[PDB]
């Protein structure tokens, strides 16, 4: 019953997500969500369906090239989602606090997309293409047709590129639109700002940051962290997908 | 004949390669309209800009005012002026020179200019009066509506005689403005003209404005007051028109409307310095407010 | 002054004016409708093949 | 001075008795008895796109192939309705126009506006540069329509309640009308061009007479303003839309209203009116964002347009009745079949 019923909660969160994000997908900044729901559609018709199935004591063993694709896939589409997000932030930067100029720098000539799309794919299907990865432990996994490890610090150019870059701007960016709204309210004289940069941003914290600290954590120094509770740390990383508050 | 769909189509193109060309002029143009009622000074704004931004008549004002005063009746007669209508550039000529003759329009008065790499686009109403004012569901799309009243004529009456006194008719006006179906969500931007001439008249104590207004003898001046430099009783009085403005939009505002005081001098090219124009054009808050209530 | 001498003229020429009956005209207009009712494309519908725009 | 006054309440009293002596029976007895038209339902055939503001005038063309628009952007595009390929767009002197034409023989598209001005372009010139042929000014406020009677006379009526015929080769007004004591708003022509109506602003219409240049008949069944008007294809009868929810159908030969359109849960506005070809079906537009079908003799409605996104601001129906074209604000056109 409770093995099964995991499942059940588990098959049903993949599928509803699914359902949500297709519906959604006129403005730049409505071509720029399309990404989110681009990003979120292909994660739900790809990888969240073989991960109950992964998830379960029993193992597929579909194939080696199969596997190394369905890992690679999951830097591309964590890392493209994430990416997006400082990109709002900073469209959202440049129209609020420069008021004009913002017709003259932002035009229609999906470029950008591109080449975030693109520095996304970068980082992860090259590393499984070049197929070479890292100990005793670490080796003869691959040999039997899932263990997951890094070497050569790839964890730690994976959560920079990726993580620790966005939230970088993220406070930069955000702090100057509170900052001006805090001030311009008090002209007008002479709370649902706050809320709301609490509920746009504490989503994207709680769910994203301590999933990279134990990312960094578990290369960095001996094994202090179980393999089944960094697996749950990414099974719970991945509801934000279907959890990005927009529109 | 194939020819003849194949030169269509290119006639087609052609058309549609200067649509998207225009597409962008249109959008990043600011346009503001003027309003007030009659001999209140909207087309002498308008006139400062093309001064800043970018013979006959006025001895005809002359020839006027000298048989309006004698009719009435040389100098005494000037100074009961209330009683009888008589034009405001009088004095000047009698004794910024161009910008002083009045002269009545009836077509629309456009005006193009650049300030800071943007354009901005004003033009004025126009017309002798109306009390519908069908057009007004026209202008759906203007960035902000100008409002401007003639500060200095509380004991003036309207050119229809035995009528309301001036200010008395702008509040009517101010009213209906606010309270309209099709200009819910536009800003307004309040001008209150002719201060030097209200300074004058307050000096002299020919005339009192508790008189006409009873309100004002009991009237304190605010604590958040600040007289740029400067008597009380100038002061008390500049600031007791302004409020009286304000309660009506206050009452029946709501988050998109807004309102926005001014004081300023229409002759002077210092007072009518579009920079405080610009400041304010920029400040409106639709911008955040908008992208999530913010 | 003279505006209501104009005004009260103009409704003499007005009020001696031939009316006729309500009937009369809605049969007229019921002919009228019956009689061109066959051309109306609007009304009832015409085949593709004959339709410009379909 | 009273007495002037008081033959003129006199007379009033003398009309109104005539015209209860006149009324033998209503329409709606005798219209009982035919059977309902049914459910009408039609498609957008092609959608025309192109504008950037709001559309205020539309006008179909002699051939019913070509229609031409005008924008609050100063734009004049000339359509082809075939195959949705533009012509021209004339870029207009002001960006405020309230009105547009187009002439019986093609060679000539009229404009006006808030500029007290009305224009005239010429389409079939050598080099093929269409250029303003003639500016008539003579006008104090906002003009509301224009017509052609023929490619040298044009009807205009400005919004100083007074109407005019004026005449492009001399550019000056042959004869004037007066009596309306508000705006003028709408206007259309006979179908044998000699004479027209105009619904003014103090909820009256009247009939002129071109040649004689004075007014005949005058219908006061309304309660608020005039917003539309449209003659029967009979040529004896017109239809008028009010500022209120309610359009009434007037009559020349008996002098009285005939029948009034509405129904409860409407309380829009009316912009525009035209009827079909056969004056069975009375097409009106509305300020709930769609387009309601009545029927003349019947008085129910009988299908509902509403593939717009805002206000719909003109109509117009082709000269063979096989299409029914919508402007609105949104800067669509739509072609409805
Ligand atoms: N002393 C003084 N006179 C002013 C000032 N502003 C306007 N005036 C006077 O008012 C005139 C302007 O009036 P108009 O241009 O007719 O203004 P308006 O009545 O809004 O314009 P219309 O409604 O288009 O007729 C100037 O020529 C001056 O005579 C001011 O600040 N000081
Ligand atoms: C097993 N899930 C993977 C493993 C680690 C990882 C993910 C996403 C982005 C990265 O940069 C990573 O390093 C996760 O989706």
């Amino acid at each position: 019953v409770w093995v099964v019923g995991m499942g059940i909660v588990m098959s049903l969160i993949v599928l509803a997500i699914v359902f949500g994000n297709v519906l959604v997908i006129q403005t730049v900044t409505n071509y720029f969500i399309t990404s989110l729901a681009c990003a979120d559609l292909v994660m739900g018709l790809a990888v969240v369906p073989f991960g109950a199935a992964h998830i379960l004591t029993k193992t597929w063993t579909f194939g080696n090239f199969w596997c190394e694709f369905w890992t690679s896939i999951d830097v591309l589409c964590v890392t493209a989602s994430i990416e997006t997000l400082c990109v709002i932030a900073v469209d959202r930067y440049f129209a609020i606090t420069s008021p004009f100029k913002y017709q003259s720098l932002l035009t229609k000539n999906r470029v950008i997309i591109l080449m975030v799309w693109i520095v996304s794919g970068l980082t992860s299907f090259l590393p499984i293409q070049m197929h070479w990865y890292r100990h005793q432990e670490a080796i003869n996994c691959y040999a039997e047709e899932c263990d997951f490890f890094t070497n050569q610090a790839y964890a730690i150019a994976s959560s920079i590129v990726s993580f620790y870059v966005p939230l970088v701007i993220m406070v930069f960016v955000y702090s100057r639109v509170f900052q001006e709204a805090k001030r311009q309210l008090q002209k007008i004289d002479k709370h649902k700002a706050l809320k709301t940069l609490g509920i746009i941003m504490g989503t994207f914290t709680l769910c994203w940051l301590p999933f990279f600290i134990v990312n960094i954590v578990h290369v960095i120094q001996d094994n202090l962290i179980r393999k089944e509770v960094y697996i749950l740390l990414n099974w719970i990383g991945y509801v934000n997908s279907g959890f990005n508050i927009y529109c | 004949q194939r020819n003849e769909e194949k030169a269509q189509r290119e006639a087609n193109k052609k058309i549609e390669k200067q649509l998207q060309k225009d597409k962008q002029v249109y959008r990043a143009t600011h346009r503001l309209l003027l309003l007030g009622a009659g001999e209140s000074g909207k087309s002498t704004i308008v006139k400062q800009m093309r001064i800043l931004h970018v013979v006959q008549d006025i001895k005809n004002n002359l020839k006027e005012a000298i048989e309006t005063i004698v009719a009435a009746m040389v100098r005494a007669c000037y100074e009961r002026s209330n009683e009888y209508q008589l034009i405001d550039c009088a004095q000047y000529f009698l004794d910024q020179d161009l910008l002083r003759c009045r002269v009545l329009t009836s077509g629309i008065f456009e005006t193009k200019f650049q300030v800071d790499k943007v354009n901005f686009h004003m033009f004025d109403v126009g017309g002798q009066r109306d009390e519908r004012r069908k057009w007004i569901q026209c202008f759906n799309d203007v960035t902000a509506i100008i409002f401007v009243v003639a500060s200095s004529s509380y004991n003036m009456v309207i050119r229809e005689d035995n009528q309301t006194n001036r200010l008395q008719e702008a509040l009517n006006l101010f009213k209906s403005i606010w309270n309209n179906r099709w200009l819910r969500t536009i800003s307004v931007i309040l001008f209150l003209n002719k201060q030097d001439l209200l300074a004058e008249k307050v000096l002299a104590g020919k005339s009192k404005i508790e008189d006409y207004f009873p309100e004002f003898a009991r009237y304190t001046t605010p604590e958040d007051a600040t007289p740029e430099p400067e008597d009380p009783r100038v002061t008390r009085a500049k600031y007791f028109i302004r409020d009286e403005f304000l309660r009506i939009s206050t009452a029946s505002g709501d988050g998109r409307h807004y309102c926005y005081p001014h004081f300023t001098c229409a002759v002077d090219t210092e007072n009518i310095r579009r920079v405080f124009n610009d400041c304010r054009d920029i400040i409106q808050r639709m911008h955040l407010r908008q992208y999530e209530l913010l | 002054i003279a505006q209501a001498r104009k005004l009260v003229e103009q409704l003499k020429m007005e009020a001696n004016i031939d009316r006729i009956k309500v009937s009369k005209a809605a049969a007229d207009l019921m002919a009228y409708c019956e009689a061109h009712a066959k051309e109306d494309p609007l009304l009832t519908p015409v085949p593709a093949s004959e339709n410009p725009f379909r | 001075l009273d007495q002037l006054r008081q033959e003129a309440e006199q007379l009033k009293n003398q009309i109104r008795d005539a015209r209860k002596a006149c009324a033998d029976a209503t329409l709606s007895q005798i219209t009982n008895n035919i059977d309902p038209v049914g459910r009408i339902q039609m498609r957008t055939r092609r959608t025309l796109r192109g504008h950037l503001a709001k559309i205020y005038a539309m006008h179909w063309g002699t051939d019913s192939r070509l229609l031409v628009s005008a924008s609050q952007d100063g734009k004049l595009i000339i359509w082809d309705s075939y195959t949705t390929n533009k012509v021209h767009a004339i870029p207009l002197r002001s960006s405020w126009v309230m009105t547009c034409a187009y002439a019986p023989s093609g060679n000539y598209v009229a404009c006006g506006g808030l500029d007290n001005i009305c224009s005239i372009y010429n389409l079939k010139t050598r080099e093929g540069n269409v250029r303003v042929s003639r500016e008539l000014a003579g006008h104090t406020g906002y003009l509301s329509c224009c017509r052609f009677l023929d490619d040298n006379q044009i009807v205009t009526s400005s919004g100083d309640t007074t109407c005019a015929l004026w005449d492009i080769e001399t550019g000056q007004q042959t004869t004037t009308f007066t009596g309306h004591t508000g705006d003028v708003m709408s206007l259309s022509l006979a179908p044998d061009t000699r004479l027209f109506v105009s619904g003014a602003c103090d909820a009256s219409a009247k009939l002129w007479d071109v040649r004689e240049g004075m007014c005949r008949q005058t219908f006061t069944g309304h309660e608020s303003d005039i917003n539309a008007i449209c003659f029967f294809p009979n040529g004896n009868a017109f239809a008028t839309g009010s500022d209120d929810a309610t359009c009434r159908l007037f009559d020349l030969r008996a002098d009285q209203e005939l029948m009034t359109y509405s129904h409860d849960n409407i309380i829009c506005g009316i912009t525009s009116v035209s009827f079909s070809k056969s004056g069975r079906l009375l097409l009106a537009g509305y300020d709930d964002f769609n387009c309601n079908v009545w029927d003349a003799l019947k008085a129910d409605r009988a299908g509902v347009l509403a593939g717009h996104d805002n206000r719909v601001s003109c109509l117009g129906v082709t000269d063979d009745g096989m299409a029914v074209a919508t402007g609105s604000w949104d800067s669509f056109l739509k072609i409805w079949n």
